[PDB]
């Protein structure tokens, strides 16, 4: 009964990080001059 | 005290390095610091003079923000920058001349004029350009 429950414990798995943990990513956005017109070149 | 020096150094940098033709990448830090200084100093009232024969003057800080878009600086950019700079430097010089004309027999390390007294608050400690002098 409980023998299987207490004998079926395997060592805690060591995760293999497939990619770096990301919160921030680049995004291309338009800009305007101080007067308020398009600059025709995005940043 | 140190806040005043930071303002002075920033004002000198803005007065000097902002010239026609220079690459905008060379003053990106300077323009960001200048914009931060304008934001911090805007919307406050300061008074000067009142003792001896110093002309009492009143300053109100309502100003815009310099653009961060032009690839190469142009003439109107310089004229607006100098328009802000003249008022800022007049305020700095008047604050200094008001500070020089008041003394305290005890606790001389502390501000004496109203301007430096106001600038001692933690809110105005956002402008600490450098202390190279």
């Amino acid at each position: 009964s409980i023998l299987k429950k207490l004998e079926d414990i395997k060592p805690e798995q060591a995760k293999a990080q497939t990619k770096l943990f990301r919160i921030f990513e680049p995004r291309q956005k338009p800009i305007y001059i101080a007067n308020g017109e398009k600059e025709r070149r995005n940043r | 005290m140190d806040v005043l020096y930071s303002l002075s150094k920033t004002l000198k940098d803005a007065r000097d390095k902002i010239v026609e033709g220079t690459l905008y990448s060379n003053v990106s830090d300077l323009i960001q610091q200048f914009n931060q200084m304008i934001i911090t100093m805007n919307g406050n009232e300061f008074q000067t003079g009142g003792i001896g024969n110093l002309p009492i003057r009143n300053w109100n800080f309502n100003f815009g923000l310099l653009g961060t878009t032009l690839l190469n600086l142009d003439a109107n950019y310089v004229e607006t920058a100098r328009n802000t700079i003249d008022y800022f430097v007049d305020f700095v010089d008047n604050v200094c001349m008001d500070e020089m004309v008041r003394e305290s027999q005890r606790n001389g390390i502390a501000p004496q004029s109203d301007s430096l007294r106001k600038l001692s608050a933690i809110k105005f400690k956002r402008i600490n350009f450098d202390n190279s002098s």
